[PDB]
């Protein structure tokens, strides 16, 4: 599905995440693509408040 | 068409894949003798872990058995069951 | 027990899945990080029974994959690449 | 099918094939598990054609 793909695409060029939050994200989105926004906006959030 | 990146990712990512093997690899011992088939189709860790502080190794193995044509040159062949390893679960992990 | 001419078939020289490190394909690339660092590739495999002989791509393909791209400390983008693969195998001298 | 492996280990038994004739048989017995005892036959009458 070009939705799930475009999520992971997304989460994968957060610049903040490091390697074992980056694979979790996006196991978990293909393990379940139906949590792919909520996935999202986790990583998004957690993205914001690694930020230097 | 273009593959996916999380299609890409899935497929890459550290796991069991069928792998030919050399038997003579197997068996270092027997170079004397000649195999037909020379190979075997094993399953075995393969792929990435995407981070450079783990690796991809089996945390799981099981023996198979196979029927191989066992040729000793000019002074005989016959089929003999032989046993090989293989990997039943791969995981990444710290070296 | 695997049988003996099902070994025999399974083993003999084909196109099969391969786990392929980008940087083996891409090697004047190594400033670079890929992820996935390795991806699948149809690749020539399997024996040819013979000593005369040897599993050799005989058609190939081109393919092309998202991967993720980082320049350590400036960036990184998700783009595609292309990837040679083996469509036919064949023992050859 | 356990016959058409037994005619298969049958036709890799004969010592005095080549390895070119060998695959040839196996593979037409692989390809085409129905002629079993034809290419069983002919390559007996071939391994001994070969007999050193």
């Amino acid at each position: 599905k070009e939705m799930h793909n475009a999520y992971a695409i997304e989460i994968a060029l957060l610049p903040n995440l490091n390697d074992q939050q980056f694979h979790a994200f996006i196991w978990s989105l293909i393990d379940d693509p139906s949590q792919s926004a909520n996935l999202l906006a986790e990583a998004k959030k957690l993205n914001d408040a690694q930020a230097p | 068409e273009v593959v996916k990146f999380m299609d890409v990712y899935q497929r890459s990512y550290c796991h069991p894949i069928e792998t030919l093997v050399d038997i003579f690899q197997e068996y270092p011992d027997e170079i004397e003798y000649i195999f037909k088939p020379s190979c075997v189709p094993l399953m075995r860790c393969g792929g990435c872990c995407n981070d450079e502080g783990l690796e991809c190794v089996p945390t799981e193995e099981s023996n198979i058995t196979m029927q191989i044509m066992r040729i000793k040159p000019h002074q005989g062949q016959h089929i003999g069951e032989m046993s090989f390893l293989q990997h039943n679960k791969c995981e990444c992990r710290p070296k």
